[PDB]
């Protein structure tokens, strides 16, 4: 059941008013990545006296 | 009008339009014939285009430039002879409606006087020229729809031949209409396509074909 807007031809032209950009996200949207401020440890496993 | 109805009936019989039987607008109707025959002969005179169509424009249009060296305004003063003979309060009026076959048979005179008119336009629903207009009804014969429901009798309706054309949308054969239920003397539009208003998914969808409707079955 569909009337009309399921046709490509009406739908192309309802997009090109208000196109759409933000879409349903549950989650926490990551744009960015931090790097730690200061490399400052080694991280060994078995350290050696 | 942009052509003439008494001259070139048959066009607008191609429409459904019939010229009524011959008064204050059909002494009208011939007033702007004569116009015709008037400015066809000027935009002979130099091929094609008659010059000066402004002062062409506001005489017919407007009820306006009187005027009376010469051979210049020559035409222009054989005509304002011509347009103040009949005594009318305003002007003529244009009426092209808006039909690639009848835009296309406007003459080249009338075309020049386009661009300095403000003429009436007329629109066309899918064609047909639909007929309300003081011009449109009172030159020429509104007409009256004949579809299953208003049967059978003029004098029912209360329609006259002199008035009111009449629109074949029975289903019955044409010859019957006028013969037995008496509308002999009443003139009928011919129509040689049809319409069909489908069903759809959507709506109602209204398409034609110039076919008519014994051409092809499914009705």
């Amino acid at each position: 059941v569909q009337s009309r807007t399921d046709v490509f031809n009406e739908q192309f032209a309802n997009e090109a008013l208000h196109p759409m950009t933000k879409v349903i996200f549950n989650g926490l949207d990551v744009n960015t990545e931090v790097q730690p401020l200061s490399d400052d440890f080694k991280q060994i496993s078995d350290p050696k006296g | 009008f942009a052509i003439d109805p008494l001259k070139h009936s048959k066009l607008y019989e191609e429409y459904g339009l019939y010229l009524r039987p011959h008064a204050p607008t059909i002494r009208s109707i011939k007033y702007a014939s004569l116009i015709h025959s008037m400015l066809a002969e000027h935009a002979a005179r130099h091929n094609g285009t008659l010059i000066n169509p402004r002062m062409y424009a506001d005489m017919i249009t407007l009820g306006n430039t009187k005027v009376t060296a010469i051979v210049t305004y020559k035409a222009l003063t054989e005509m304002s002879t011509l347009i103040e003979s009949f005594r009318l309060p305003s002007g003529l009026t244009l009426i092209i409606f808006d039909d690639e076959k009848y835009q296309s048979l406007i003459p080249n005179y009338i075309n020049q006087l386009i661009a300095y008119t403000q003429p009436h336009i007329i629109p066309t629903w899918q064609g047909i020229a639909d007929f309300s207009d003081t011009y449109l009804r009172s030159y020429f014969k509104r007409p009256f729809e004949l579809t299953a429901s208003n049967l059978a009798a003029p004098q029912k309706h209360n329609l006259s031949p002199m008035t009111r054309s009449i629109f074949n949308n029975t289903g019955r054969e044409d010859a019957v209409i006028r013969k037995l239920y008496g509308y002999g003397e009443y003139v009928f539009i011919k129509y040689e396509g049809c319409l069909i208003t489908w069903t759809g998914i959507y709506g109602e969808v209204t398409m034609m074909v110039n076919l008519s409707k014994r051409d092809l079955g499914l009705d």
